């Protein structure tokens, strides 16, 4: 067994580390649409820490940086993230050796970062390429009509209804 | 957990251990490391001889780039390509793993004999905008991804990044 699940509703978040990669406007833009998009196909909610434990943590690094899975430079892993749970649990990682961007001329924040967000809320691997829970970085040419695949939608709402 | 799956030349030239082996079991999750690790038997060895290797350790969950082994054995042989992090080997979700016998002629050789060829002042170096940008005549643009929405197609398949003169990687059939 183990369907790991946060059992509170409202969600807690902080964005701890920035990226120079771009400005720290950038950075929290990203990760309000990431969120969004969870929220708006659940029954979730999500408010920001500046300070101490919120429930997400997010994080730039590189290499070793405080557990178990070191990142390994420029390209090949982009990020990682935790099941939900206490701690490390929920967090998600971001390996700064990548050219984080706005648009897609690099390495789309907003795209990483909502992936794996829907590891922090509990979900997996999809083998649906369209998935945004496809773990190869898709890349694609207009942000504006990214939508979020129904396997997705399935997938948070099996959870959290 | 997010990646860019490399080329299988990269895969090769940047990987310690390329061998051809089959997953015999379970994974067995460590505590202590975070890591579980799969029993393989190797069945041939490309690169590595600076060593008679039999586990497979990889990340214990998907979501922090854990590989898990979709078959469960025909005795399919599986090409691993992966890093040797203390006497062990070592993949993730990004490291290049397939089934030998999927795998074309072309991709055999090269794996075998054609890859180790452009392996050090060659680079495959991935699209993921389209203006691309290229960063040296060394460099081999690859388009795969971009033109035809996944990195198993036709430069990855039947093309490796091989010299032409020095200074200049192009291109080229096996
Ligand atoms: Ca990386
Ligand atoms: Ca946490
Ligand atoms: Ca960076
Ligand atoms: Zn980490
Ligand atoms: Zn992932």
């Amino acid at each position: 067994p183990g369907i790991p699940k946060w059992r509170k509703t409202h969600l807690t978040y902080r964005i701890v580390n920035y990226t120079p990669d771009l400005p720290k406007d950038a950075v929290d833009s990203a990760v309000e649409k990431a969120l969004k998009v969870w929220e708006e196909v659940t029954p979730l909610t999500f408010s920001r820490l500046y300070e101490g434990e919120a429930d997400i943590m997010i994080s730039f690094a590189v290499r070793e940086h405080g557990d178990f899975y070191p990142f390994d430079g420029p390209g090949n892993v982009l990020a990682h993230a935790y099941a939900p749970g206490p701690g490390i649990n929920g967090d998600a990682h971001f390996d700064d050796d990548e050219q984080w961007t706005k648009d897609t001329t690099g390495t789309n924040l907003f795209l990483v970062a909502a992936h794996e967000i829907g590891h922090s809320l509990g979900l997996f691997h999809s083998a649906n390429t369209e998935a945004l829970m496809y773990p190869l970085y898709h890349s694609l040419t207009d942000l504006t009509r990214f939508r979020l695949s129904q396997d997705d939608i399935n997938g948070i709402q099996s959870l959290y209804g | 957990c997010t990646c860019v799956p490399p080329h299988p030349q990269t895969a090769f030239c940047n990987s310690d251990l390329v061998i051809r082996a089959k997953f015999v079991g379970t994974p067995e999750v460590n505590q202590t490391t975070g890591y579980q690790r799969y029993e393989i038997k190797m069945t041939k060895m490309y690169k590595g001889f600076q060593a008679d290797i039999r586990f497979v350790y990889t990340p214990a969950m998907e979501s922090v780039c854990g590989y898990f082994h979709r078959s469960h054995n025909r005795s399919e042989e599986f090409l691993i390509a992966g890093k040797l992090q203390d006497g062990l080997l070592h993949i993730t979700t990004c490291s290049f793993v397939a089934p030998w016998n999927s795998l074309s002629l072309a991709q055999r050789r090269g794996f075998t004999k054609t890859y180790t060829v452009g392996c050090e002042e060659c680079t495959v170096f991935p699209c993921l905008s389209i203006p691309c940008k290229l960063q040296s005549g060394t460099h081999c643009l690859w388009t795969d991804q971009l033109l035809q929405g996944s990195e198993k197609g036709f430069q990855s398949r039947h093309l490796a990044c091989l010299p032409r003169e020095p200074g200049l990687c192009t291109w080229q059939s096996l």
